[PDB]
DNA sequence: CTGGAGAATCCCGGTGCCGAGGCCGCTCAATTGGTCGTAGACAGCTCTAGCACCGCTTAAACGCACGTACGCGCTGTCCCCCGCGTTTTAACCGCCAAGGGGATTACTCCCTAGTCTCCAGGCACGTGTCAGATATATACATCCTGT
DNA sequence: ACAGGATGTATATATCTGACACGTGCCTGGAGACTAGGGAGTAATCCCCTTGGCGGTTAAAACGCGGGGGACAGCGCGTACGTGCGTTTAAGCGGTGCTAGAGCTGTCTACGACCAATTGAGCGGCCTCGGCACCGGGATTCTCCAG
C-alpha cells in the first residue's frame, strides 16, 4: 500500500520526486523530463499544459 | 518479466482477472503477449445492448507512455469507427495518459458506445444515421449486435 | 443550389487554409501536377509547427508576466528549444535579441 | 566619405557586451569596422544587383531580404 | 569615494545588453555608411527606411555572433581579453577567409 | 488598392486555440508570416526536387511526407508526420 | 518510519501536504497558515521569507 | 538499354581547343560532367528565382546575366558576362 | 528540302550544345516560358567556365610533367585560383587530395 | 555486425591528421574522432536511407548518397 | 649503433607524403562494415552499392581532413603544437555543428 | 658552428598493359517552317514616400588621468607522445555460386487538369479600450573597504 | 569571514496612450459539378550485381620499450584597459516643403509554345597503341652525431 502510495503513478516503477506547478500534481522527475523532451508538454493526470519552468525537483 | 511494458501488461492482466469492469474481458495471445484479445459487452440503456464485441489490441515496449493500436474484429457500425475497425478516440490519439490501463481503455470504448463523438466521424454513413435518424441507426446497431454473436 | 459549401480545411479538421496552400503549390511552379492530399498534408504540418512555436512563445511571455507575445518571446522560445533551434539555426529574428548567458570563466570567484 | 568612423568605439563595445565579452583590446575597433564593411559590401552588392534587374532606382527591404537569403542569412520580420 | 573594481561594470553591462533588444548603433552614421558603400556600385541610388533597418538588423546580428565566436576563441587561448587574432581565427574557421 | 495575402488570420486562430487568453504584437505577426512562408518554401522545394529525382510529374502526400522527414529533426519530424497522416486520413474519410 | 517521513517536521503529528514555492520545503497546512497569520514568513528549515502567493495546496 | 546524356564530347572539344596536346582521364571527365551539371543547376535556379521575384513568366537573357553576376565573383563574373553578351549578339546577328 | 541545318551552337560560335541546354531548361521546370537568348547565354557561360578550369588544369599537369589531366590536377587548379576556390568552396573532388602546405610554426628552426 | 567503430584504427586516424597537417597528436583524440565520424555517418545515412525508401527499393545507391551529401551543403563530384 | 630520428622529423616527412598522394586512408572493408552497422538502425536488410560505399568513404575522409585543419589552427592559436579534444570541440562549435 | 655515415629522395632506363582515342551504324533529338494566343514592352497619370533643410535638447561620444589586473616572458618538471623492432591479424585479391532485386514493357483506370457558376470567408476600413511604459516612492539585495 | 555604507536593483501604485481586437461592407477566390485523357499502379519477365563463401600473401595493425620535448604550473613585471568625470557634438525629433519615381492602367505587337516533317550528330560498341606505373640501378641530398 505505502509503496504504491509513494511510487510515481504513471510509471509505478520509481519514486515521486517532482511536482508540476501548474496542476500541483506529483510525479517522478524522469517521467516529466521525458514527456517534456518528447514534447507532450501535458499533465498525465489533469491534462494541463506546462513549460520548462512549471516542474521542479522535490524531495519526499 | 524482462521489460517494464511487459510487467505493466502483467498487472493489466491480473487486474482484469481479479476485478474486471462490467461486460468486458481480455487475455493475451498465447504466443505473443504483445497481442491482446478483448471482449466488450454493449452498454445498458443503449442501442448496442446484447452486443458481444471482439477486440484486438497491439502494444509495443514503450507502453504506457503511448496509446496502443486497438482494432475491432467483428463488423461494427459506429460513427467513430472506420470500416476496418479503426478507432479514433481522445485517450487513444490525443489525450493518452500512461496512468490508463487496458481496463480503462475498455471502459472508455464502452462509454463511446453510448456517446459517439461527433468530432471524429470515422464512418460517415453511421454518423449521418445517428445524427438525423435514430430509429434506423439503432436498427443497424441491432443488426451488428446480432451479427457479433457469430 | 448544389449543396452547402464546406471548406477543405474544415473537412480535414484544420485551421490553416487547404485551398490557399493548393493554389500556392500549383502557382509556385513546383511540379506539373499536384495531388489531392498534398495540400492537406502540408497545411497540417504548417499548423502543427505554428502551434508549437506559439505555445512555447506564450509560455515564455507568461514567464515574464506579460500577456502579449513579442519578437523577444519568439526568440527565447526558439533558441531555448533544441529542435526548433536546429531547424531555425540560420534565421535572424528582428528585434529578438539574444539568450542571456555568460561563460563561467568570466564569472567572479 | 570617411563614414566608417561612424561605427564608434562605444558602439563596438556594447555590441561586444551583448556578445558576452568581458574586456576588449584596443586594436579590435579597427579590425571590426573593417569586417563590418566587408560584410556590408557583400550584402549591398547583391541587393543593388537585384534592384537594377528590377529596373528600379530605390533599394527595397525585400531586395535586401533576398540578398541576405542568398547568403544563408534569412531574416524574419521585413516581408 | 566609491570605486568599482574593473570587471563588475562590465558584467553589469553584459547582463543589461543581453536582456534588451534595441539597435546598438546610431541610425544616421549607419545610414551614411550604407549610402557611402552603395555609391560605388551605382550613383545616386535611393533607399527605403525599412531597407536600411533590415541592413542594420542583419549587421548587428552578424557582429554579435562573430563576437560570441571570438570570445570562445579568447577563452580557448587561456585569456579573457579578446584580440584581433581571435577575430581572425573565428573568421577563418567559419570559412569567411 | 492591391490585395496582399498573409497568414495572420490563421495564426491568430491557432494562438487563441493554444493560449485562449494571450495576444500577439503586430511585429510578432510579421515574424510568424515570414516563418510560415519560409517553411512552406523549404518543404515545397524539397518535395518538387524529390519528384524530379524520381522522374515523377505529380506531388502527392508521399513527397510531402518524405520532405518533412528530411527537413524536420527527430521528434518534431515524428509529430509532424503523425499530424499530416491524421489530417489526410480525416480528409479522405470525410 | 514511513509515517515519520510522511509527517511534517513542525508538529510531527500531521501529514505533509503543502510546499513553499521558492524554497521547496514540504509542511502541513495549518502549520504554515498559522505562521503566516502570525506574520512569521519564516522557514523552520531554511529561514526563507514568503508572501501570500508563495504557498498552495498539494495532494498526494 | 537506357541512354544517358553527358557533356563529355563538348568538354573534350574544349580541351582540344585550349591544350591541343593534352589528354583527360575517364574519372576527370566525370568531375567535369558533375561540375557542368552543378553550374547549370545553380544558374537555372537563380534565374527562376529572379523571374518569380519580378512576377515574370519568362526566363530571358537578362535573368541569365543577372544570375551569372550574382553567382560568379568579380573578374570571373565580368569575363563570363562578356562572353555571354558576345555569344548572344553573334547569335542574333546570324 | 528546306535548307542546310545550321546548329544554334554554330550560329553562336560556341562548342557547347545550345539545343540541349534549351531542352534542359524547358524540361527542368524552371519557368513555363524560356527566352530565345537564354540558352545561348547559358551555353556561353558554361563554355567559358569549362575553358578556364581546363586551362588551369592543363597548366598544372604540365607543371607536374604529365600529359593527362587527373582529379589531382583538377583539385590543384581549383584550389590555387582564388576566384574558382571561392566559387567551389563547398565542393569535394573525388581522389583530389589537398594543397600541400605546412604551417610555419611546425617547421623546425 | 556489432562494435565495428574500432575498425577506424589509430594509425588510420593519424594518417588523416597528417594529411590535415597535424604534427603531434594527443592520445585522447581517437575517441572523439570516432564519435565525430559516427555522428557524420548517421547524419548522412539517415537521409540516404530516406531517399532510398521513398524510391521504394531495398538498395542504397551512390546517387542517393550524393543527394544526401548535397542536402547538407557538401556536394560531392565524381559520382554522377 | 642504432640510428633514430629526432621526434618530429619523420612526422614532417609523412605529412609531406600524405599531402601529396590521394589514396583513401581508411581501410575499405572495416569502413564498409561500419557503414552497414550504422545503417542497420534505420532499415533492416538493406543492400548497398559498392559505389555508394566509396562515395561515403570519400566524403568522410574529406570531412575529417577539413576538421583536422581547423583543429590544427585552433591548437596553434592556443600556442601549442599538440591537438587535444578541446580543439576539436572548439572547431566544431565555431563551425556550428554542436 | 663544420664535416662523414646513413637513410631518404631524385633521376635515368626498359617493359608491359589497359585505358584513352579514333572509327562505324543508326536512331532519336535537334532543326525548319507556319500558326496563334498572349505576355511583355511602352505611354501616361498619380500621389507616396524619399530627400533635403532648420532649430532645440540632451544623450552620447570624446578626452584625460589613474591604477591595477591581466598578458606575456622565463623557468622547471615530468609525463605523455613518438620512433622502432617484433609479432599477430585480418585486409585484400582471386575465384565461384545463388539469387534478390533493379530495370524494362503493356495495360488500364482513376485521378487530376480544365471550365462555369456562385457565395461566403477574408480583406480594407473604423473604433474604443485595456496592456503596457513611464514617473515616483519604497524595501531589499549586492559590492567594497575596513575590520 | 563579518558588517555597514553606497549604489544599482526589485516592488507596488497611478496615469496616459496608442496599438490591438472586434465589427462591417463587399468582392473574388475557393467549392461544387462535370468531362477527358494520360500518369502511374500493377503484373510479368530478364539478368546484374550483390551477398556470401573459401584460401593464400603479406601489409598493416598491435604491443612494447626507451627517451626527450612539450604541456603545464608557477612567478614577476609592466602596460594598457577599465572606470570615473568634465567637455563637446551631433543624433534625434519635430516640422515643413519638393518632386522623383513606384505603381497602376490601358494598347498593341513581337515572340515563344505547339505541331508536323526531316536528317545528321552523338551514343554504344569495337579495336588499337602509347602514357604511364613499376622494377633496377645509379646519383644526390637532408639530417644526425662526433668534432
Ligand atoms: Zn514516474
Ligand atoms: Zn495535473
Ligand atoms: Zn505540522
Amino acid at each position: 500500500d505505502y509503496k504504491a502510495r509513494l511510487t510515481c503513478p504513471c510509471c509505478n516503477m520509481r519514486k515521486k520526486d517532482a511536482v508540476l506547478t501548474k496542476c500541483f500534481h506529483v510525479f517522478c522527475f524522469e517521467c516529466v523530463k521525458t514527456r517534456y523532451d518528447t514534447r507532450q508538454r501535458k499533465c498525465p493526470k489533469c491534462n494541463a499544459a506546462f513549460g520548462a519552468n512549471d516542474f521542479h525537483r522535490i524531495y519526499i | 518479466m524482462s521489460t517494464p511494458a511487459r510487467r505493466r501488461l502483467m498487472r493489466d492482466f491480473k487486474r482484469l482477472q481479479e476485478d474486471p469492469p462490467a461486460g468486458v474481458s481480455g487475455a493475451p495471445s498465447e504466443n505473443n503477449i504483445m497481442v491482446w484479445n478483448a471482449v466488450i459487452f454493449g452498454p445498458e440503456g443503449t442501442p448496442f445492448e446484447d452486443g458481444t464485441f471482439k477486440l484486438t489490441i497491439e502494444f509495443t515496449e514503450e507502453y504506457p507512455n503511448k496509446p496502443p493500436t486497438v482494432r475491432f474484429v467483428s463488423k461494427m457500425f459506429h460513427p467513430n469507427v472506420y470500416a476496418d475497425g479503426s478507432i479514433c478516440l481522445d485517450i487513444l490519439q490525443n489525450r493518452w495518459s500512461p496512468t490508463y490501463d487496458v481496463s480503462s481503455i475498455l471502459t472508455s470504448i464502452q462509454s463511446l458506445l453510448d456517446e459517439p463523438n461527433p468530432n471524429s466521424p470515422a464512418n460517415s454513413q453511421a454518423a449521418q444515421l445517428y445524427q438525423e435518424n435514430k430509429r434506423e441507426y439503432e436498427k443497424r446497431v441491432s443488426a451488428i449486435v446480432e451479427q457479433s454473436w457469430r | 443550389a448544389r449543396a452547402k459549401a464546406k471548406t477543405r480545411s474544415s473537412r480535414a479538421g484544420l485551421q490553416f487554409p487547404v485551398g490557399r496552400v493548393h493554389r500556392l503549390l500549383r502557382k509556385g511552379n513546383y511540379s506539373e501536377r499536384v495531388g489531392a492530399g498534398a495540400p492537406v498534408y502540408l497545411a497540417a504540418v504548417l499548423e502543427y509547427l505554428t502551434a508549437e512555436i506559439l505555445e512555447l512563445a506564450g509560455n515564455a511571455a507568461r514567464d515574464n508576466k506579460k500577456t502579449r507575445i513579442i519578437p523577444r518571446h519568439l526568440q527565447l522560445a526558439i533558441r531555448n528549444d533544441e529542435e526548433l533551434n536546429k531547424l531555425l539555426g540560420r534565421v535572424t529574428i528582428a528585434q529578438g535579441g539574444v539568450l542571456p548567458n555568460i561563460q563561467a570563466v568570466l564569472l567572479p570567484k | 566619405r570617411d563614414n566608417i568612423q561612424g561605427i564608434t568605439k562605444p558602439a563596438i563595445r556594447r555590441l561586444a557586451r551583448r556578445g558576452g565579452v568581458k574586456r576588449i583590446s584596443g586594436l579590435i575597433y579597427e579590425e571590426t569596422r573593417g569586417v563590418l564593411k566587408v560584410f556590408l559590401e557583400n550584402v549591398i552588392r547583391d541587393a543593388v544587383t537585384y534592384t537594377e534587374h528590377a529596373k528600379r532606382k530605390t533599394v527595397t527591404a525585400m531586395d535586401v531580404v533576398y540578398a541576405l537569403k542568398r547568403q544563408g542569412r534569412t531574416l524574419y520580420g521585413f516581408g | 569615494p566609491h570605486r568599482y573594481r574593473p570587471g563588475t561594470v562590465a558584467l553589469r553591462e553584459i547582463r543589461r545588453y543581453q536582456k534588451s533588444t534595441e539597435l546598438l548603433i546610431r541610425k544616421l552614421p549607419f545610414q551614411r555608411l550604407v549610402r557611402e558603400i552603395a555609391q560605388d556600385f551605382k550613383t545616386d541610388l535611393r533607399f527605403q527606411s525599412s531597407a536600411v533597418m533590415a541592413l542594420q538588423e542583419a549587421c548587428e546580428a552578424y557582429l554579435v555572433g562573430l563576437f560570441e565566436d571570438t570570445n570562445l576563441c579568447a577563452i580557448h587561448a587561456k585569456r579573457v581579453t579578446i584580440m584581433p587574432k581571435d577575430i581572425q581565427l573565428a573568421r577563418r574557421i567559419r570559412g569567411e577567409r | 488598392r492591391s490585395r496582399k495575402e498573409s497568414y495572420s488570420v490563421y495564426v491568430y486562430k491557432v494562438l487563441k486555440q493554444v493560449h485562449p487568453d494571450t495576444g500577439i504584437s503586430s511585429k510578432a505577426m510579421g515574424i510568424m508570416n515570414s516563418f510560415v512562408n519560409d517553411i512552406f518554401e523549404r518543404i515545397a522545394g524539397e518535395a518538387s526536387r524529390l519528384a524530379h529525382y524520381n522522374k515523377r510529374s505529380t506531388i502527392t502526400s508521399r513527397e510531402i511526407q518524405t520532405a518533412v522527414r528530411l527537413l524536420l529533426p527527430g521528434e518534431l519530424a515524428k509529430h509532424a508526420v503523425s499530424e499530416g497522416t491524421k489530417a489526410v486520413t480525416c480528409y479522405t474519410s470525410a
